[PDB]
RNA sequence: AGGAUAGUGGCCUACCAUGGUUUCAACGGGUAACGGGGAAUAAGGGUUCGAUUCCGGAGAGGGAGCCUGAGAAACGGCUACCACAUCCAAGGAAGGCAGCAGGCGCGCAAAUUACCCAAUCCCGACACGGGGAGGUAGUGACAAUAAAUAACGAUACAGGUUGUAAUUGGAAUGAGUACAAUGUAAAUACCUUAACGAGGAACAAUUGGAGGGCAAGUCUGGUGCCAGCAGCCGCGGUAAUUCCAGCUCCAAAAGCGUAUAUUAAAGUUGUUGCAGUUAAAAAGCUCGUAGUUGAACCUUGGGCUUGGCUGG
């Protein structure tokens, strides 16, 4: 009879197996023990902003060859230290050691993307502008 | 918390007294009256919205300051005072008697009446007991307390309110074959004769109620309000369309042949 | 890794003006030339149809 | 505070954005009415979506139910009214069987070139929105303006036009005036 | 240029001692006609005092050469100038606009006037004193 | 039984019994929890959200206690303590923006220290006063609606009677500006409307892409496992369809991309509707209480009359 019980009294026993058989989905869990709030270094934002403590390079993982260029942060909201990748061809150089940088996620969500190894935030802003607006010579650092 | 409320929503208003939405925050609130907030038209609503003599609220004022409007043979200055059903509205200025009577749609028909019929009134008696010094009395629909009533008057009688003396001129026992209008619920505004009363001590006594195309309904018995001796024999007039409830193809049918 | 290298290809890509070139016309006259561009004089080589052929 | 004041979306997008077949379909269709974009089509397949939905509910009822047979009526009237269903086919079922380009044939757009006021679709645009042509005796510059039957033969010029009895134009009045 | 007024929804409203009805003009070739001159109009057509005329409310349809608005006829100058809003009277020159200061200013005062109990000679004349 | 209360009541007191809740989950803990009307998405069933235009509750820095009053345990009332914090002549005195506007801080994250009681309504001894309640304007790409950025001829050619590709014309119009009138409490704006207002009509549409998924290049130059791209698969080591650019093209367009959450896709939470020999997963095996579920059987058939609605 399918493993489940069909009785029309027998809805406690489906409303409870179907409770414990959700924390097998890590979407359901992570929801209910809030771990975005309690151990994801953005608290469950969408952005962050923090100051720049070094630039880093970054060897990808094989079989790619490369020196990705990112940066360490130092999350103000929280205080905590993540590596943020800097995109764009030279765009390194718009960023500098003690600059305050707005941070967001590569979109695969708490995973690191590509082969740059170890790096789930990217850089977005610096100075308060956009770094697509400095690499297409839209605007100008405030310096 | 900590005391009466003196504010009324717009959104939060009686949909009969059919507000819009956009014209304000808020909408009159009836004062203390003879009628219950929910169930009454304060004079602002129907002299503004109804019959669209005064353009705003200040206009309103204005017109019942100068002793122009009478509500039961008696000038009322505020502006939400609470009018009622078969509260009789007197305008002696425009020659005009209104008569607060549901029509079939739920809402407070715009009733011109007679002046001879705006001489008198309808009161549903609610309870009858005893005063002070034992004297009988008998509480209407209305609020009204009237002393010394026949002997025969009970709950749920209609009485008929001379409205320039306060007295009973007669009145009509509640049974079977009594004509009806109901004051309450979906059905309200529909007239019809009590068919059968079916008793539930301790619940909500309901009354079965025919309309004259012999359509059946039942309400409670708190929204049952004894208007007539018979069918066909109301002691008011009754608004236009006689209290019969069209069905909504019936009303369009009935709406292309008006028009053509 | 060093960083010495950062922006090497686009600092030493040769620099070239972007030609100038008639407005492009804008909204319901767009999607009039896309329309006859596409259905009105074909230019379908038997059977073959391309969006942007290149020089061959 | 104030009440809020209800407003709605009027389109869906597509779920595969990328698709050769309905890529060629809707330009191929903006192409014949002069539609400004997309979203124009999007916009009557929308519309065209729920009243087939309406449609379906009713048909799902049984017949001499007095839902169906009352909003049944209503809405077939409805679309007999802006000449989108023909007149031998009221009967709920050739509601599904319409079609976008039936909707596109009554924009005053549409109407207007058909009815020779313009000499290409696109004209027929420019003059709407140039406040040339009126319906009845009110100027429409609305090109999505739905023409119902009985405003099929008051569709013409307005009265105050250059191309309708008024006086002549910002430009011809500068040339004949020097 | 021919302007065409028409009077509908008239109401006759001796509680407020005037006539109230929609107005309708037609005003072909005209951007729209001024109050002043519909007033003007009126009171002909309707043999009424100028100034027992008030209109208001006007809007112009879409296209032009028609405008809607609402007007009311008064049964004398001295029923207008007792029913009608002060700031249509001062629109019609029936009336002066009253001057008064500024909104914060007539706050600011009444809120310094509530630290003074007595009267205010009395309190300058202590304040004297005080400091002499 | 009393006391207290506006009044019922372990609400409190005295005396007396030993009761009351709980695997149908009591009690405790968590909540990045005010509840609901509702919102998003949705074939159906569902999943997620609801501080926030309405209703109910609670609070006015944290507690507690009260006065007045019909009504408050009120904070734009008082009293005290705690924490902050203001003036001081050092003796003292005065505080409470989770009201409106505004400032600091916090941060990814949010507007004017503007005008008015004209409307909606409320309050008062009141036709008259007051109302940052409310309305009006300012900022406002939160979302939503409609909707410009061109149209039509002639030549010249190509082309299969007409669709274009170019260089040649005369028309049309609102974006904008403005007399004015309207609008309004007064304005602004809209709507109307004199005069002005379009050829590169420079009055110049953008945002992302062009290996696949996924629509659109095997074009040209640069670099050479570097720089970089790349959600994923992958590209880059000297002819790179993927990087940096030019050209061309594609998609959506006054909008387009990115991050995060959520919904569908997910029959990958499965009641509808999953899987368990070998892919993850039948307890080593029996007993067993709650739970769930439990064979069949008791007025059936027949007859007569009649009302209505479907087809004719």
């Amino acid at each position: 009879g399918k493993g489940k019980p069909r009785g029309l009294n027998s809805a406690r026993k489906l409303r409870v197996h179907r409770r414990n058989n959700r924390w097998a989905d890590q979407a359901y869990k992570a929801r209910l023990l809030g771990t975005a709030f309690k151990s994801s270094p953005f608290g469950g934002s969408s952005h962050a902003k923090g100051i720049v403590l070094e630039k880093i390079g970054i060897e990808s993982k094989q079989p790619n060859s490369a020196i990705r260029k990112c940066v360490r942060v130092q999350l103000i909201k929280n205080g905590k230290k993540v590596t943020a990748f800097v995109p764009n061809d030279g765009c390194l150089n718009f960023v500098d050691e003690n600059d305050e940088v707005l941070l967001a996620g590569f979109g695969r969500r708490g995973k690191a993307k590509g082969d740059i190894p170890g790096v789930r935030f990217k850089v977005v802003k610096v100075s308060g502008v956009s770094l697509l607006a400095l690499w297409k010579e839209k605007k100008e650092k405030p310096r | 918390a900590r005391g009466p409320k003196k504010h009324l929503k717009r959104l939060a208003a009686p949909s009969h007294w059919m507000l819009d939405k956009l014209s304000g925050t808020y909408a009159p609130r009836p004062s203390a009256g003879p009628h219950k907030l929910r169930e009454s038209l304060p004079l602002v609503v129907f002299l503004r919205n109804r019959l669209k003599y005064a353009l705003n609220g200040r206009e309103v004022k204005a017109i019942m300051m100068q002793q122009h409007v009478q509500v039961d043979g008696k000038v009322r200055t505020d502006t939400t005072y609470p009018a009622g059903f078969m509260d009789v509205i007197t305008l002696e200025a425009t020659n005009e008697h209104f008569r607060l009577v549901y029509d079939v749609k739920g809402k407070f028909a715009v009733h011109r009446i007679s002046a001879e019929e705006a001489a008198y009134k309808l009161g549903k008696v609610k309870k009858v007991q005893l005063g002070k010094k034992g004297v009988p009395y008998v509480v209407t629909h209305d609020g009204r307390t009237i002393r010394y009533p026949d002997p025969l008057i009970r709950a749920n009688d209609t009485v008929k309110i001379d409205l320039a003396t306060g007295k009973i001129d007669d009145f009509i026992k509640f049974d079977t074959g009594r004509l009806v209008m109901v004051t309450g619920g979906r059905n309200l505004g529909r007239v019809g004769v009590i068919v059968h009363r079916e008793k539930h001590e301790g619940g909500f006594d309901l009354v079965h109620i025919k309309d004259a195309l012999e359509n059946t309904f039942v309400t409670r018995l708190s929204n049952v309000f004894v208007i007539g001796t018979e069918a066909g024999k109301p002691w008011v007039s009754l608004p236009k369309g006689k209290g019969i409830k069209l069905s909504i193809s019936e009303e369009r049918d009935r709406r292309r042949a008006q028009q053509g | 890794g060093s960083l010495a290298r950062a922006g090497k290809v686009k600092s030493q890509t040769p620099k070239v003006e972007k030609q100038e070139k008639p407005k492009k016309p804008q909204g319901r006259a767009y999607m009039r030339l896309l329309y006859t561009r596409r259905f009105v004089n074909v230019t379908l080589t038997n059977g073959k149809r391309k969006m942007n052929p290149s020089p061959a | 505070p104030r009440a809020p004041r209800t407003y709605s979306k009027t389109y869906s997008v597509p779920k595969r954005p990328y698709e050769s077949a309905r890529l060629d379909a809707e330009l191929k269709l903006a192409g014949e009415y002069g539609l400004k974009n997309k979203r124009e089509i999007y916009r009557i397949g929308f519309q065209l979506s729920k009243i087939r939905r309406a449609a379906r509910d009713l048909l799902t009822r049984d017949e001499k139910d007095p839902k169906r047979l009352f909003e049944g009526n209503a809405l077939i009237r409805r679309l007999v009214r802006i000449g989108v269903l023909s007149e031998d086919k009221m009967k709920l079922d050739y509601v599904l069987a319409l079609k976008p380009e039936d909707f596109l044939e009554r924009r005053l757009q549409t109407q207007v070139f058909k009815l020779g006021l313009a000499r290409s679709i696109h004209h027929a645009r420019v003059l709407i929105t140039q406040r040339h042509i009126a319906v009845g005796k009110q100027i429409v510059n609305i090109p999505s303006f739905t023409v119902r039957l009985d405003s099929q033969k008051h569709i013409d010029f307005a009265h105050n036009s250059p191309y309708g009895g008024g006086r002549a134009g910002r430009v011809k009045r500068k040339n004949q005036g020097k | 240029d021919a302007v065409t007024i028409r009077t509908r929804k008239v109401i006759s409203n001796p509680l407020l001692a005037r006539r109230q009805f929609v107005i309708d003009v037609l005003h072909p070739n005209r951007a729209n006609v001024s109050k002043d001159e519909l007033r003007e109009k009126l009171a002909e057509i309707y043999k009424a005092e100028k100034d027992a005329v008030s209109v208001f409310g006007f809007r112009t349809q879409f296209g032009g050469g028609k405008s809607t608005g609402f007007g009311l006829i008064y049964q004398s100058v001295a029923d207008a100038k007792r029913f009608e809003p002060a700031y249509r009277l001062v629109r019609y020159g029936l009336a002066e606009k009253v001057e008064k200061a500024s909104r914060q200013q007539r706050k600011q005062k009444k809120n310094r006037d509530k630290k003074i109990f007595g009267t205010q000679r009395r309190a300058q004349k202590r304040a004297a004193r005080r400091n002499a």
